[PDB]
């Protein structure tokens, strides 16, 4: 029976309800109506015509049989109609008249096998068609079928086989056009169907025989093709043969994920030259061969999933202008060995986690070499062993993750020291050893800090501590810590901090003395143990700009009246009011704080 | 009853219609609307067929001011010549066409007409009926 | 409500939006017509109710699902329908529980993958049905029976390529037909149909035939259809097309709405072992003549073209003819004179409807036609039939001519030589009745139908032209405008056993004429019977059918007598719902077998 | 009302595999091709459903249990946006889908005895996309 109000007055959610029409409930002003699962088996003027202002209208799925003329005449402001999932017999040609800039139509699955019963009287502000799982066979589209705002156009799960010059030339209007065949059985392609230059991107996905592919896109220029199989997709092999094609034409961007390269040489990169990202995830490869040359200016390389034991098997010296380096997920316990990516001199990011990385006296000669690295992922892996200065070699670091990877740190060691310009670093679920004082040394500048899951002596933050050691700080973590108490001098010479998130310990009002002195902070003090707040303390409240007091067993008796007074006053400025409710007395036990 | 829709409207020219088939209504439009109708003219047609149409035969009743003018028979499949890709369809299969139907040129009088269009097959049962109007 | 189609056998519920199968059903019910209701899912329960189905058609019912057992205390299904579901899944043991389900229908029901299908019980079946889904390989699964399959249905589809691959997955069928009719065919791969289990092909709409042709490149086929359609885009047949056609052989070939771009002898050059041709609608003018390659056609069918004189068909071309159809020609047709002179050993010719006028028919216009049996002259303009007009044709068998106005000049038997001739159709030739001698030669005719014409004064006299019919089994002279048939009009008919007087004006003392006939077919609907005397009642009596439906009957005492025989005798009478009163006021419209009078 | 019938993913032997779908919303289809006590890798399945959620992100999460304790959780993912294993990611919300094909499984002989698995395929706002409570029997 009712919808959801999912914003103010405009954005409302009625799905699954089985809803026969549009309730008298919602209002004038609505303008995201997400109406999924209901029964609108006939759709007309009257309608829709109570909500006028409507700018996302979603019908899928709403076993919409026939959109009448005129439906759309009062909705000058609609900019996306959604009609996936519906058996539709028949669209009167002014069905879709009516809006002012209609920018994305959604024909998804709705029986479609002859273009031309899409009515093009309204649609030259297309900006994105989505034609999928159709029973299409040719991208050929009707003549004066405006294209000019075209860009995005898919056509995944049709039935195409043979793409034509004579098809495609049918998109000569559009300019930076992107077309999606993920899952058409592509049998051929006329050569020089895509010279044209207004074609960005395109997806083969799951396609059986990329020679053909290659072939068909001789002269043109795109800025990326996913070429990419899935499991279920049936076993080819691929050769050097097979992207003789590619030198013929230029790509910034390929993507080949799941492949199995037959015959794996040197030699079978001999046309990505021009190449600037590859990706080869999940490509069974157990390294890669030396010496390519054929990736002379390649700035991306994506490596992932694959099974790779040690580091240097990846033959880095073939690509030194790289930027950019994916390892993540790899299938077997992987090596980092020593000096491995000291030909990667340039390199900006690298990501090696979820790799199974056993590190022992990480990671100097590791990451040897490795001058202007900002961007380091170290997370999910087992244990570090952490060097004093751990990162020397890394110097110019800028965002170090390695969240959920056990960091063994032999006290008073500073692993971090040397990184002078890291501003974000994520330890959560490190299972630190916060009692070394001199752990986040050096990190006098960092502007971000998690510390998420870590434990405390006493569970309780003191006088002393190694947070001052990073007195920059603005965000800071320490959420899910079984903290019980927090000192009132322990966020002290912290003098910067807007987001301090306690939530998820065992902290109580008084713990709120320790953030007197700072304000307009955003504070979460979510799922904590607050009862009582005293009064003293309740301006350390009123100082700040948003604050989430929800989930605590907050207490609803008179010796709470002053707190009760000042949450009713300062609503708007309280995140997650709904569920904050009070725990005593047993009368009021979940009613809401308000 | 079922709505009227609008076959086309050109100018002062328009086509309405609606379905004299109590089971359903259907779609239909015509691309070119004027006075003088081409050969050979194209239409667009979406129904469900809740009949076999191996046989399938249309009829005509043309009428003004409530008496009537010009009745004719002309059958669209016939087992041993089905004129159209869609002929030999089975009851129960949607079907939308977008293509030519093979009438010769006619002019149409001016005048508000009452059309009675009835396709049916062998056995006389309704595949579609349309109560259409031509406005001049 | 349901309706009882045949005794506790038969019932129809299509339409009637049910949720289930309803009590009121019986055990006893074989074929359950259960289209447009509503059933989401499809389960052990839904049909257990009633075991003994046969037939069950549950086209367009909304079934997501079919669940596992559906059927399995099915034992007789034979036909399972399901066209236009939109199926979510199939159980594997979904259709198990038949012991010989022979045709399953899973058209439109949204199938890409044939996988889809449940095998486990299908190893009976002689036809499948699965057009217009969304499948691009007819490449069945490993492990699916085909042995049995003689009827294989992938019309309105996406299949675009035939593989040597593919059609081998069919080899354990025997005699088997494909359609393909609608599917944009651009390669077959050579010899996919060596196979001599394929007994017939359509390939209907196809765009490229020499494609085909070279792909069914040494085989056997009973028959192929190629014919293409108004609606299909345009190509232009050559002689080159057909260089593949004698690579190998078919028996039956149409071409049916082709254009032949530059029709010569030289055209049928591969078409020497065809014996059937049909080239309806081919926008021809005329046959080129001296072919030599149509020397063993049996049977040609040039129906709907555009000839102007019959002899330009060229007949010397296929002398070992022996049906031909030139039916619907879309222009007047001069059947000139002699020009089927050669055709010697002819027995069907269809001229009907082709806009044919002629005036001294019709041994000229037949000459040597020694063994024709059906002649289709129907739905033409006027044709002037001579005295012996068929002495040309002496084993003539069949003649139609309905809707052909004749002209013959009394006193002339235009029909005398057809000595073997069992049925004939002068329907709404407006016939000459008075001509006495119109119908002579006909002793021995069996089947008569002079519907539509007229006799003088509307009336059958003592004399008339049914006297020189009198061996006749069938009968018809409705819409004749008959308003009376003399007492004695009919003695001389020995053998009647089929008497149509329907839509005349007759009444009650017409039934005297059937006094002296017994056990007949009488049908008498949509006349002016009012009053039936009670004297010549038992004259209805005599009878086996009758038919007294639209008549203004009458229903005071005065036909008492009439009323209860005919309740009496209600199960003798055709049409009994529609057969109602006129008179008095108070019952008109009130059935016979409701009229509860008392005298 | 009542609850989603119990189907049969398959029989063997004395060996089979019935599930029961825990999504109040809809039903869906779901068969294995082999059943064995000796699972062997990349094995196949059948199945069919239609998405009420996008599936660009999706997830499976398995708890097994046995004597109703609990022996095993896993979760792993099936669609990504940097990586789509199956030719079925990133379809839409409102997309009837069909699959026939292997999953990548490893071995794993099927020890005696009798099982209670509870698998939930969900995105990245963990909405509910599919929800099985599957009895092993052997
Ligand atoms: C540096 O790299 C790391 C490592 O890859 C990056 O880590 C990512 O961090 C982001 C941000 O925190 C995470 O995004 C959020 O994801 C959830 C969905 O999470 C689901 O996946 C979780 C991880 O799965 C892998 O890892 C686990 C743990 O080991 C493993 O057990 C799984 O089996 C899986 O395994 C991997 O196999 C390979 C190993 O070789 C991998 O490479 C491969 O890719 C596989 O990942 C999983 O743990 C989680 O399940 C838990 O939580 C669910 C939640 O209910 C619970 O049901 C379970 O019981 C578990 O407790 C999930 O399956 C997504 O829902 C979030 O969406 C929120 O936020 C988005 C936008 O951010 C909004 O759109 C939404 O509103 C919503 O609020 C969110 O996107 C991500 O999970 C994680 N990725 C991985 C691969 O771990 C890190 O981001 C990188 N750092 C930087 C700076 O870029
Ligand atoms: C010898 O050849 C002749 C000539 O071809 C054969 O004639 C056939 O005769 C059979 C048996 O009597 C008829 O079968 C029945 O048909 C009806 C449906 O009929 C519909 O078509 C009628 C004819 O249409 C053409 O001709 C008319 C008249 O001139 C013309 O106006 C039409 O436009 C049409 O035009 C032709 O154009 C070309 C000309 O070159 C032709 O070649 C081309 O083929 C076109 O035909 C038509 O008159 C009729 O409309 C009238 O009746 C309807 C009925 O309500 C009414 O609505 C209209 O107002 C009109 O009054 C129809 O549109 C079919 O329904 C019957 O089905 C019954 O019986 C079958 C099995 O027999 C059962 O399955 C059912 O239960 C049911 O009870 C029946 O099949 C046939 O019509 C006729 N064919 C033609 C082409 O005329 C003759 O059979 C041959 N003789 C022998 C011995 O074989
Ligand atoms: C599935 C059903 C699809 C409907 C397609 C019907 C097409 C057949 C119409 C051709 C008849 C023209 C003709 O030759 O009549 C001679 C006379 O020519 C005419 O005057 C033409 C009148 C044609 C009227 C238009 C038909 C529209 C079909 C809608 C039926 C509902
Ligand atoms: C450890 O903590 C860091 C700090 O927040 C986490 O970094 C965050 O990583 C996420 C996702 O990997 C980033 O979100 C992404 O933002 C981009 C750009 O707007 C957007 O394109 C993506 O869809 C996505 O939302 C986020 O930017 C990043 N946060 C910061 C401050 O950089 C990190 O994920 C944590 N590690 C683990 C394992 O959870
Ligand atoms: C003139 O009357 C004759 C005599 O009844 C009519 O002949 C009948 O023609 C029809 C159809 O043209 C024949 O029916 C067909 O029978 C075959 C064989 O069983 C079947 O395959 C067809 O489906 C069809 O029902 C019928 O046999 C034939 N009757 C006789 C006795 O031969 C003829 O149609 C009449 N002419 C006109 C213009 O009505």
């Amino acid at each position: 029976p009712k919808c959801t109000e999912k914003e103010g007055n405009r954005t409302y959610n009625c799905e699954n309800l089985g809803l026969r029409e549009i309730p008298d409930t919602l209002p004038n002003t609505t303008e995201v109506l997400e109406f999924s699962f209901n029964f609108l088996p006939t759709i007309q003027n009257t309608t829709f015509s109570r909500l006028i202002n409507l700018i996302f209208l979603d019908l899928t799925r709403c076993q919409i049989n026939w959109v009448h003329e005129d439906t759309f005449q009062s909705h000058h402001q609609l900019n996306t109609i959604v009609l996936t999932g519906n058996p539709l017999i028949f669209m009167a040609e002014t069905s879709l008249t009516g809006p002012k800039f209609l920018k994305h139509l959604f024909l998804t699955q709705t029986g479609i096998s002859n273009l031309e019963f899409i009515p093009v009287h309204n649609l030259e502000n297309l900006e994105s068609l989505h034609l999928g799982s159709n029973h299409i066979s040719s991208i050929n589209l009707p003549e004066n079928f405006p294209t000019q705002n075209l860009k995005v156009l898919d056509f995944q799960n049709n039935a195409i086989h043979y793409i034509s010059r004579k098809d495609t030339n049918s998109l000569e209007q559009a300019t930076n056009l992107s077309l999606n065949f993920n899952g058409n059985d592509i049998k051929g392609i006329e050569p020089g169907a895509f010279i044209s230059k207004i074609f960005q991107s395109l997806k083969f996905g799951g396609s059986l025989n990329l020679f053909i592919i290659f072939k068909g896109l001789q002269n043109s220029t795109l800025q990326s093709l996913w070429l990419g199989t899935f499991e279920d997709t049936d076993d080819q092999y691929l050769t050097s043969a097979t992207f003789e094609g590619l030198c013929d034409m230029s790509v910034e961007s390929i993507n080949l994920q799941k492949h199995r390269f037959s015959d794996l040489s040197s030699s079978t990169f001999r046309c990505f030259t021009r190449v600037q990202e590859l990706d080869l995830t999940a490509a069974h490869l157990n390294g890669l061969p030396s010496g390519i040359e054929g990736m002379n200016s390649l700035k991306k390389l994506v490596l992932n999933a694959n099974s790779f034991d040690q580091l240097c098997q990846i033959n880095a010296a073939s690509f030194p202008s790289l930027r950019d380096l994916y390892i993540k997920g790899n299938m077997r316990k992987l090596d980092l060995g020593t000096r491995c990516l000291e030909k990667l001199e340039n390199l900006q990011k690298l990501d090696l986690s979820h790799s199974d990385i056993e590190a022992s006296d990480c990671c100097n000669l590791q990451l040897k070499n490795l001058r202007h690295l900002q961007y380091l992922n170290l997370s999910y892996n087992e244990p570090l062993g952490l060097e004093d200065q751990a990162f020397k070699e890394c110097p110019q670091l800028e965002l170090l993750d390695v969240a959920f990877t056990h960091l063994h740190v032999k006290a008073p060691h500073s692993p971090f020291q040397n990184l002078h310009l890291l501003r974000v670093l994520n330890l959560s679920h490190c299972l630190l050893d916060t009692s070394n004082q001199h752990l986040l040394a050096g990190l006098q500048d960092l502007r971000h800090l998690n510390l998420q899951g870590n434990s405390f002596q006493d569970g309780s933050i003191s006088k002393t501590n190694l947070l001052q050691m990073v007195g920059s700080l603005e965000i800071l973590i320490l959420s899910s810590c079984n903290l019980l108490s927090i000192d009132q001098q322990a966020f002290h010479g912290l003098r910067n901090v807007n987001h301090l998130d306690l939530s998820h310990n065992s902290l109580t009002g008084d713990s709120m003395d320790a953030l007197s002195h700072l304000k307009g902070l955003y504070l979460n003090m979510a799922s904590n143990n607050i009862r009582i707040i005293p009064p003293h303390l309740l301006p350390a409240l009123s100082q700040q700009s948003i604050i989430n007091l929800s989930h605590n067993p907050l207490d609803c008796t008179c010796s709470n009246i002053h707190f009760i007074t000042w949450y009713k006053e300062n609503l708007h400025k309280l995140e997650d009011s709904e569920e904050t409710t009070c725990a005593n007395p047993p009368s009021l036990r979940g009613v809401k704080l308000s | 009853a079922w709505p009227t829709h609008t076959a086309c409207r050109n100018g002062n020219l328009q086509v309405l219609y609606q379905s004299c088939d109590p089971l359903q209504d259907f779609g239909f439009s015509v691309d070119q609307c004027a006075r003088q109708l081409k050969p050979n003219i194209n239409i667009r047609f979406g129904m469900v067929l809740r009949e076999d149409i191996e046989q399938l035969f249309l009829d005509v009743a043309l009428f003004s001011k409530g008496l009537s003018i010009l009745n004719f028979s002309y059958p669209v499949c016939e087992v041993d010549l089905p004129k159209f890709s869609f002929c030999g369809r089975r009851k129960g299969e949607q079907i939308y066409y977008a293509g030519p139907i093979n009438n010769p040129g006619f002019e149409i009088p001016e005048g508000d007409y009452q059309v009675l269009l009835e396709l049916y097959n062998q056995d006389h049962a309704t595949v579609a009926c349309a109560n259409a109007t031509v406005l001049y």
